């Protein structure tokens, strides 16, 4: 069971993205689209570092977007989120 | 004269490399035949001599001419590693060395961990003129030199590199110009560049099938001495036959979880030594007679391995070997301590590594 | 971060990738700095946010202990992670681990013998064979088999292979020995 | 033959019940079990018997009276004298015991080379009886586990797509009920035989 | 086995809605789109 589950979790990782869940070929169907996305357009890492710089940041120096999801953050409303879709799926028309 | 031994040496080397495998199986078939009939000898009756008795009779001289046979066989084998895998070792390493000093600059921006002692041996091959001799981009000396130049120096990382090129610039001008007869042994020996061999020979030396290669040669020497040494040389079926290397990579794909297990077991079996040293002690008198007080435990290095080896040993537990606990102040808490070891030390830890092979076969 | 913006909003422009090879340097500079996420937007849109990025923030994050951790909670969040509660769950996480960082930078401011051993003996064990070749005895053999023998070329070929079995046998006896000393 | 001769002795009429294997499927099942992997079971006994016998040959050059087996004191009963013995009682004895040779074999106490033929012991133990036997376990086993997961394929195969022009079973199912129905009337095995 | 058989109905569960059969992937192109199919367009409870 442990070793299914470590199986599992790797699976599941380098299958769909963490943050919006879309499946992984979808992006590679741009070369390297998907670690892409997942390093720069969706980084683990980077949403740690925005609430982090979003609380030490002063309240009347927030932008608009610093300040709605500054809203959405303190009324635990977590659809700000991505959740089945992205930038590129937005723009698909454009940037292609 | 020197183009009729040169060609009939490259000969040689072509035959040996061309027939390398065929003499690693008969040197297996040599070495079955040799403990076959080693398997018959018999000893004799201060001074004790093995004697073979045989109905044939015969084969005494035979397993000598056998011995030769093996020996022979076996340097006929580095013979034919030494000549078809070294240049492949060789031109990989050279690859790997390359392209770390022209893509990283493992040698120039940063500097082995000296640790590493593959790159600390191959400082010495950036030196080396002969830069990959077996690779063959010839090239990746003036690659670096137009990458790193204009930084580092243009004459410390010529140096580095082992070029010049004053003598660059006076070959594409007019320069010494006069060729050398090939039956001069002078040619030869100026030819010979001693730097790059002892980099390769460090090479070959740490590489790891060479030394299997050697391990099996010593052996078969030593054997000569005392015949029995031939019996090792039947380690090397695992790798004669690939599918006994599926059944070993089985228990070999998780050693180190094998061994932090008999460890975990070590550390259990000392614990449970403890508790006995500490207070179960009176029923580990080991002794048949009566009358001589041979005690297991009154030593706490004799307790241990005690239970090191016939407690774990033995099906039931150290109870099966340890006085019964019938009529005793202390026959619960001794119950208890066996029925736990048998538990834990028998019936999970040993559990435990047949999971371990299962679950890696699968 | 102006420049950055403009780059990924304005991808085709040939006059901005210009100006981003002219400014080349400063991006190298700052790319660890700058960080990007995607947000629902408010017009119902994705939008890419830009912020500053602190580098000791960036270390406290490469920090083993806190890869360990996030390991741990992918590990968690994926095998008993409810859909509903996995995004919750992510930013209890990052709330926590944010202050372990805070934590952790606020305390934090204000082999070899045997290595050495064995190369010397690769030296001294091979420059051993070297010497043959430096003081040129094979010369003098040369001289005094002038007459070109099969048997003693082959026997010479096999000789030299021998030579250099017996010189890794010193090597790995030096090596042993060499070891010892170091442990004793 | 085995009938006719069962004439003459009426015991080979036993070796007929070897044949309820192919009577029953299931017991071709579990003995299929065992049988999947013939090869690597007899590659293990090999092996087993390689190892076995470097162990005799290390008895035999250095601990040899121990092997004294003679449960009279007088009579000098030696089971490791000639290699061959020493190598089968290894074989026999020292594999079908639990704990191992050293069971079987005098115990090591107050001896000059104590410690190593107890290491010698516990490695025995350790590799012959631990190690090899959980092999053929575990061979076994994960046998057992390679027919239960071929049936699992071939039965998610089947529902999955079609076995005939292999489109996945969604397409067809968008429409109600579509996948069986194209699998039994328009693309039907044996409608093409 | 059963073991197995337990994580194919979870699988099952999770990945396609009981009563249609749609996959659960194009539900969940709208945000949250197969939990509230599964919960209010096409719930067992609600059937029964
Ligand atoms: N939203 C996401 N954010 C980050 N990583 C993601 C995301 N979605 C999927 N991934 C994948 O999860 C993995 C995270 O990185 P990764 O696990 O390689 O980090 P690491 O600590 O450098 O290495 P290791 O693989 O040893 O854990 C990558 O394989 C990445 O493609
Ligand atoms: N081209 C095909 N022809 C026939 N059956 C197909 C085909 N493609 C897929 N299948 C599937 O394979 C199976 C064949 O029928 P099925 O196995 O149910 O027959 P049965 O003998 O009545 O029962 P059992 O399931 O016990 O074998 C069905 O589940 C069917 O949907
Ligand atoms: N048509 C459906 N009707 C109901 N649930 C469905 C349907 N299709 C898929 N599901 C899934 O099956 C599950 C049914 O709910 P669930 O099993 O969580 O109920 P519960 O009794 O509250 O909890 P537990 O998970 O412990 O059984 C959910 O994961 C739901 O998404
Ligand atoms: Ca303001
Ligand atoms: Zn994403
Ligand atoms: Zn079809
Ligand atoms: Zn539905």
């Amino acid at each position: 069971e442990l070793r299914d589950q470590q199986e599992q979790v790797k699976e599941d990782m380098e299958t769909k993205c963490f943050i919006c869940g879309i499946g992984n070929d979808y992006f590679d169907t741009v070369p390297h689209g998907f670690e892409t996305h997942t390093l720069q357009e969706h980084n683990l890492a980077n949403y740690l570092f925005f609430l982090m710089y979003l609380i030490n940041k002063d309240e009347t120096e927030h932008t608009g977007q610093e300040s709605y999801v500054w809203k959405m953050y303190q009324e635990r409303c977590w659809e700000f989120f991505p959740a089945g879709d992205c930038f590129r799926k937005q723009y698909e028309d454009q940037l292609n | 004269f020197w183009k009729k031994i040169i060609a009939y040496q490259q000969k040689l080397l072509n035959y040996f490399a061309r027939n390398f495998y065929n003499m690693r199986m008969l040197a297996l078939f040599v070495a079955f035949a040799i403990n076959f009939i080693l398997l018959f000898y018999k000893v004799s009756t201060i001074a004790v001599h093995y004697v073979l008795e045989e109905s044939s009779g015969y084969m005494e001289p035979t397993l000598r001419i056998l011995a030769i046979l093996h020996t022979v066989i076996s340097f006929f084998c580095i013979i034919g590693y030494y000549c078809l895998k070294v240049p492949l070792v060789i031109f990989k390493r050279e690859k790997e060395v390359a392209r770390k000093l022209e893509f990283d600059g493992l040698y120039i921006t940063e500097q082995p961990s000296e640790d590493d002692i593959k790159g600390q041996w191959d400082r010495l091959v950036i030196n080396t003129q002969s830069f990959p001799n077996n690779y063959w981009d010839k090239f990746v000396k003036r690659k670096v030199m137009d990458k790193y130049g204009e930084f580092y120096g243009r004459d410390r990382i010529s140096e580095l590199l082992g070029m010049d090129k004053a003598a660059l610039d006076f070959s594409d001008a007019r320069e010494k110009k006069k060729p050398k007869k090939d039956s001069s042994l002078s040619a030869v020996l100026n030819s010979i560049d001693v730097k790059y061999q002892m980099w390769k020979l460090g090479v070959v030396f740490t590489d790891n099938s060479f030394l299997y290669l050697a391990w099996y040669m010593t052996m078969s020497v030593l054997g000569h001495y005392n015949n029995f040494f031939f019996a090792a040389h039947l380690l090397d079926i695992a790798m004669g036959f690939k599918t006994l290397r599926t059944i070993l990579s089985s228990v070999t794909h998780n050693g180190k979880q094998l061994v932090l297990t008999v460890g975990l077991l070590a550390v259990v079996v000392y614990l449970y030594t403890v508790v006995a040293f500490n207070f179960f002690r009176k029923f580990y008198n080991k002794s048949e007679d009566g009358d001589t007080p041979d005690m297991k435990c009154d030593d706490m290095l004799t307790c241990y391995m005690f239970h090191m080896y016939v407690g774990v040993r033995a099906g039931g537990g150290i109870g099966d070997e340890i006085e019964d606990p019938a009529g005793d102040e202390y026959e619960i808490y001794r119950i208890i301590f066996d029925i736990t070891f048998f538990f834990f030390v028998i019936v999970i830890l040993l559990a435990i590594i047949q999971g371990l092979i299962i679950d890696a076969f699968g | 971060v102006l420049l950055t913006n403009l780059s990924e909003h304005m991808p085709n422009d040939t006059r901005l990738q210009t100006f981003l090879e002219l400014a080349e340097s400063v991006l190298n500079y700052f790319q660890p700095f700058l960080g990007r996420i995607e947000i629902m937007g408010s017009a119902k849109r994705i939008e890419r946010v830009y912020f500053e990025i602190s580098e000791s923030s960036r270390t406290q994050w490469e920090k083993p202990q806190v890869k360990e951790s996030k390991r741990q909670f992918i590990f968690d969040v994926v095998n008993e992670g409810g859909e509903k509660e996995k995004m919750e769950l992510f930013v209890n996480f990052c709330e926590d681990t944010i202050f372990e960082m805070q934590l952790a930078a606020q305390i934090s401011e204000s082999s070899i013998l045997t290595v050495r051993s064995a190369l010397f003996a690769l030296r001294y064990n091979i420059l051993t064979l070297m010497r043959m070749l430096s003081l040129k005895s094979l010369k003098k053999q040369m001289k005094k088999v002038k007459k070109m023998t099969v048997k003693d070329m082959v026997t010479a070929f096999f000789s030299s292979y021998w030579s250099i079995f017996m010189t890794l046998l010193h090597f790995v006896a030096s090596v042993f020995r060499g070891f010892f000393r170091i442990i004793c | 033959t085995m009938s006719v001769l069962g004439h003459y002795n009426n015991f080979f009429f036993a070796a007929h019940l070897l044949d309820i294997a192919m009577g029953f499927k299931t017991l071709r099942t579990i003995l299929s079990s065992v049988t999947h992997n013939g090869k690597q079971l007899v590659l293990t006994v090999g092996l087993l018997a390689v190892v076995v016998y470097l162990y005799t040959v290390v008895a035999f050059n250095f601990f040899r009276k121990f092997y004294n087996k003679s449960e009279d004191g007088d009579t000098p009963d030696m089971k490791c004298d000639d290699m061959l013995t020493c190598y089968m009682f290894h074989m026999y004895v020292g594999v079908r015991a639990g704990g191992g040779i050293g069971d079987e074999i005098e115990d090591p106490a107050g001896d000059e080379y104590e410690i190593y033929r107890i290491i010698f012991d516990i490695t025995f133990f350790f590799f012959v009886i631990v190690i090899l036997l959980a092999i053929i376990q575990g061979l076994i086993i994960d046998a057992f586990g390679e027919l239960r997961d071929q049936q699992e394929q071939v039965k998610e195969d089947m529902e999955t797509k079609c076995f005939i022009c292999g489109i996945g079973n969604d397409y067809f199912d968008t429409v109600p009920h579509g996948f069986e129905t194209h699998t039994l009337q328009e693309h039907n095995l044996a409608n093409y035989l």
